[PDB]
């Protein structure tokens, strides 16, 4: 007897079929789009997609009367719109069937600061928010893959003490004046 | 000229294995 | 035809314990007859004497046959043929030598490689041969 | 650059009849100016030694876009009658007026008030354009002014295309006669993606007895647009 | 033939013009200063070769 | 029957410089991304082959409901006047594949050919299109979609509907 | 019947033939010692890679910007009149036909 | 796991280098090797085929 | 009401379509005045023109709806150049604003169900 917990998941799975052109192409696209790492993180959100609309199909199998349908279709369009890759005008179970993985990717941080013209390329906003350059209202966050809900994308910018966000300079600066 | 090449390097993959090889021996025999 | 009688299920039961029996797959793995049928008795490596290197000895530089030797297995005696990965690992070994041997040929026999040949030498002195050959390793005396 | 005011250049004649190729250091599509020393829309004109020609702009034109996309026919030949619906001021009719010809006609229908003024000037000038303002949705309204014609293009830009050329195809378009269709994908529908409703359009006009029979995008000048080209009750 | 609209855009002044296309190749320095040197290239490796 | 005997008769027989240079050369579709279809959508339009209606009936399986549990998403199988017309050909014996057929679900597209074979009027319409799946169990139509570009096949693979050549394959059977 | 007066075979048989063949042929052809590094990470005989292949998200960075240069080749990129039209800048040809055809 | 071990040693891909004409006989002129005599070689077996 | 101002846009209208001229503002997205707005269409990069009824000369912006008929580009008219001019964060007063097609932009959502909006006033 222990006090651990023991309770994990894996994130992702790997292709059915290993070659595939169509696979590797849409691959490249997304990770050439989104400046991804590698295709584990396209498998991730790949894995999430899947979950989600394997249970708007099995809810969308029952009757529309049904207490069950209503109770977790309502939670579900109330997560999916909070996270914001549906809109307000659009909650039916329909909708989800709609969705495609392109959505999720745009909800990253990662490309959330690029959009916004804090940084000027896909891999700079990366290295900004690696970097400690970045807050979400008053918290500092570093995690590319930091999925903003609705309510946070109004309120990213450079951190107070960031260069760039008006705060000290940095070491360069700092040896560079000390040369000259 | 290379994607000539190409074309018969897939052939080649298509019986690079021993036994493939003396399949056909036997058939154009 | 069977029957399909609402109240015959200990006349089904027995039926399909027959078509068990049937499988020669659940004959052999419920009773364990081909445990130790492949050539290492049930393990998936073995341990040889290096006897002599049959492709080295006769003088043709085929570089397929060069990298043919003969060896012993410790467990059971019997004398074998075993691929040596490359030309220039044949100097790592010696005569008289302990190697560890592996299964090889599974899939099938590549071009340029002797058919009949099951076996492929894998480590010698407890050193892997690729480790040996990258200058990675020093084969202990 | 480009072609500057005062280059020598070469005029030759294209694989569609009424339509030239200007040849220079830059290669531009051309068609013979009607009404010579005049410019519709402040595009360059070439001299010939008593004619000239007016280059046709492909990002202000689909037809110009068709046409260098590789278009197989137009069927806009000189001395044809051609109904034109969604003519706008009117910049692809001078164009088209220039190709038909004096012998040909060009019938331009045009429901705003405010570029029907622009077309009836453009009617002062060039004898072989007949300005209706109207509504194509209602071809019974002008039925009076429109007789038999050749050719129907249409660039209405509206959801339902498809039911506007067919009433007006069966009222007024000749048997053997064609149309030439361009279709904006994201203005029949913008949820369906734009491949799949190049199809839906193409089985609408089957089942209006309208025959298309080719089909090209204009991607370099515009993005999800599709010109198709057909025939009316083809002959046996 | 000259638009006003185009009176800086795209317009060449009256003297650069010429009557024939091989008389204003003869004329822009651009295309004889590369011409030139391509032209000197090739009999340089002519001479070379036959040599 | 003599029905099995004319059909594998059937089969059986089934087996100057002043000129301008002009020249067919088609356009390489718009809609793809070297090899992935990225026009293809989550409304799916899916050409069904006759076989395939015939050996959905045998695996019990209800043609919109198994295509839907294979891809999550919204599917509409259509039918051609070739397909139609070789069910009707079929006789009373496949009066069931027929109702199945005509589904007020279903969409039903026109095509003015000359013959009735419909494995030529479906290739044709991959060839023109590039916006739909094809669903068949047929071999020699499967070798010859797999050589144009950009085409998903979906057939059956043991009691389920498997798909061929989709990234968005999702909640598609392993192996 | 007989083949045409102008085709050879009307006056020659196989044995001429034979001969001509060849000849045809013939003629057309004319005070402490620290370890150094090399001991301290025994590297080897490893294969030397590029530095590309060290970062895996730059390596995918520039397989992007690759394949956007080869695609160029099958498919005509959209741009939009930012000068006034002034011509193709390439040629414009009249032979070759690109559309669909429908049947 | 053959080319795993055909990738170490061709690690190093310096190739062996070409011999010229000793100093003493450079008049006559470029010491010919496989590569030279096979263009004259051909080139006189062309013409004996042709006469 | 001039009657050539003639797609006038309501109250609620109105307020939908300010609050988008500031976020385009603030995605730099939007062009302002109108020898500006008449730039974009000669350029094929408007998404759509917003102009003021209350210009007291009034043909000074009437050619800009010819130019949109032939690009196919909607418009609309609002009653306040003062109001159009803070939605342009602008310190004087705006009698037309274009907003700018912008690749892989957040705002083509909120552009779309505008754009539609505006063509139902047309009918
Ligand atoms: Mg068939
Ligand atoms: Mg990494
Ligand atoms: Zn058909």
């Amino acid at each position: 007897p222990v006090a651990r917990s023991w309770v994990c998941r894996k994130t992702y799975v790997t292709p059915r079929r290993p070659f595939e052109k169509s696979r590797l192409d849409q691959e490249l696209k997304l990770i050439g789009e989104y400046g991804l790492r590698n295709k584990r993180e396209v498998w991730r959100v790949k894995f999430t997609l899947a979950k989600i609309r394997k249970a708007a199909r099995e809810l969308l199998t029952l009757d529309e009367k049904d207490p069950r349908r209503l109770f977790e279709g309502n939670a579900l369009l109330r997560r999916l719109v909070r996270i914001g890759v549906l809109d307000e005008g659009k909650m039916k179970l329909d909708y989800i069937l709609g969705l495609k993985i392109e959505d999720f990717l745009e909800r990253r941080l990662q490309t959330q600061v690029f959009k916004l013209g804090l940084a000027k390329s896909i891999h700079h906003a990366r290295v900004l928010i690696r970097q400690r350059h970045i807050r979400v209202r008053k918290q500092v966050v570093n995690i590319p893959s930091f999925i903003v809900r609705l309510d946070s994308q109004k309120h990213i910018d450079f951190s107070l003490r960031s260069p760039y966000g008006g705060g000290r300079p940095g070491r360069v600066k700092r040896k560079n004046a000390k040369k000259g | 000229k290379e994607h000539f090449r190409a074309k018969q390097k897939e052939e080649e993959e298509k019986l690079k294995r021993q036994k493939d090889l003396r399949k056909k021996l036997f058939r154009i025999q | 035809g069977k029957c399909r009688g609402l109240r015959t299920a200990r006349k089904l039961r027995s039926h399909r314990r027959d078509q068990k029996w049937h499988d020669k797959q659940y004959k052999k793995a419920h009773l364990g007859t081909a445990l130790k049928a492949n050539p290492f008795g049930g393990a998936s490596h073995a341990k040889g004497i290096v006897l002599e290197k049959v492709g080295v000895e006769a003088k043709q530089p085929n570089s397929a046959i060069r990298k043919c030797v003969r060896v012993q297995l410790i467990k059971n005696g019997k004398k074998i043929t075993a691929f040596v990965p490359n030309d220039g690992c044949l100097n790592f070994i010696e005569e008289n030598d302990e190697v560890l041997v592996a299964g090889f040929g599974r899939k099938g026999h590549a071009v340029g490689d002797i058919p009949g040949v099951r076996f492929k030498v894998v480590k010698v002195a407890n050193v892997s041969l690729l480790a040996l050959y990258k200058g990675k390793k020093e084969r202990p005396r | 650059r480009g072609n500057q005011s005062g280059k020598n250049v070469m005029v030759e004649p294209h694989r569609h009849e009424g339509v030239f190729i200007c040849r220079g250091k830059e290669d531009a599509l051309v068609t013979k100016n009607l009404v010579p020393g005049e410019s519709v829309y402040g595009e360059k004109r070439v001299s010939i030694s008593k004619i000239e020609y007016r280059a046709w702009n492909p990002f202000r034109s689909k037809l110009a876009a068709a046409i260098l996309g590789g278009v197989d026919q137009i069927h806009i030949k000189p001395g044809a009658k051609v109904l034109y619906l969604g003519a706008a001021s009117g910049t692809t009719v001078s164009h088209v007026s220039d190709i038909v010809g004096p012998d040909g006609l060009v019938y331009a229908v045009e429901f705003s008030h405010r570029s029907g003024r622009d077309l009836i000037n453009l009617a002062k000038k060039r004898t072989n354009i007949i300005p209706v303002i109207e509504d194509a949705r209602h071809p019974h309204k002008y039925r009076m002014l429109i007789a038999m014609v050749d050719v129907i293009f249409a660039d209405v830009a509206q959801p339902d295309q498809t039911r506007i050329v067919a009433l007006n195809a069966h009222t007024f378009l000749r048997n053997g006669g064609h149309f030439v269709i361009s279709i904006k994908a994201n203005c029949i529908d913008s949820t369906a993606s734009a491949e799949a409703v190049f199809a839906s359009e193409v089985k609408k006009m089957q089942q209006e007895n309208m025959k298309p029979q080719e089909q090209l995008t204009l991607e370099p000048y515009e993005r999800d647009h599709a010109v198709v080209v057909g025939v009316y009750r083809p002959p046996p | 033939v000259d638009n006003p609209a185009d009176f800086y855009h795209s317009r060449i002044p009256k003297k650069q013009r010429k009557r024939t296309i091989v008389e204003e190749l003869l004329a822009d320095s651009e295309f004889r200063r590369y011409n030139r040197r391509k032209y000197s290239e090739i009999m340089a490796e002519k001479a070379a070769n036959a040599a | 029957g003599k029905q099995k005997k004319t059909r594998k008769y059937a089969t059986m027989k089934r087996m100057d410089p002043s000129a301008l240079k002009e020249r067919e050369v088609p356009q390489h579709p718009s809609c793809l991304f070297f090899q992935y279809n990225t026009q293809l959508g989550p409304p799916y339009h899916i050409l069904v082959d006759t076989n395939f209606i015939n050996f959905s009936i045998k695996a019990k399986l209800d043609l919109v409901q198994s295509m839907m549990d294979c891809l999550y998403a919204k599917c509409i199988p259509c039918i051609t006047d070739c397909v139609m017309a070789e069910i009707e050909k079929l006789g009373q014996k496949y009066r069931v594949a027929l109702r199945i057929a005509k589904d007020p679900r279903f969409e039903r597209l026109p095509c003015t050919h000359k013959g009735t074979y419909a494995d030529d009027c479906l290739v044709q319409r991959v060839t023109q299109h590039k916006c739909y799946i094809v669903a068949t169990v047929d071999r020699d139509l499967k070798r010859r979609i797999r050589k144009i570009p950009g085409v998903p096949i979906m057939y059956i693979s043991n009691h389920r509907y498997n798909i061929e050549r989709m990234p968005d394959d999702y909640g598609a059977p392993r192996f | 019947l007989p083949p045409s007066p102008g085709d050879t075979s009307y006056y020659q048989d196989q044995v001429d033939d034979f001969h001509e063949a060849r000849s045809r042929a013939a003629l057309a052809k004319g005070a402490k010692r620290a370890i150094t590094y090399q001991i301290a990470k025994n590297r080897g005989l490893t294969p030397r890679r590029k530095k590309i292949d060290r970062n895996p998200r730059v390596k995918h960075r520039e397989k992007f910007r690759r394949a956007k240069i080869r695609r160029r080749g099958q498919v005509r990129e959209v741009r939009k009149e930012e000068q006034r039209y002034s011509g193709e800048l390439s040629g414009i040809r009249a032979g070759v036909k690109k559309s669909i055809k429908l049947k | 796991m053959a080319a795993a071990f055909r990738k170490a040693a061709k690690s190093r891909q310096r190739e062996h280098r070409e011999r010229s004409q000793p100093g003493f006989r450079k008049h006559l002129g470029l010491l010919e090797k496989k590569k030279d005599y096979k263009l004259r070689a051909d080139d006189y077996r062309k013409k004996q085929e042709y006469l | 009401v001039n009657p050539k101002a003639y797609p006038l846009a309501d109250a609620h209208l109105t307020k939908k379509l300010l609050d988008l001229v500031q976020q385009s503002c603030n995605y730099k997205q939007l062009r302002k005045g109108a020898n500006e707005a008449t730039k974009t269409l000669n350029r094929g990069i408007s998404e759509f023109i917003v102009m003021a009824a209350d210009a007291e000369p009034l043909e000074i912006i009437l050619h800009l709806p010819l130019l949109c008929e032939d690009k196919n580009v909607p418009y609309v008219f609002v009653r306040s150049k003062q109001a159009l001019g803070r939605a342009c964060g602008v310190s004087r007063p705006v009698i037309a604003c274009s907003v700018t097609i912008k690749e892989g932009s957040q705002l083509k959502q909120q552009i779309q169900s505008i754009q539609q909006s505006i063509e139902r006033l047309l009918v």
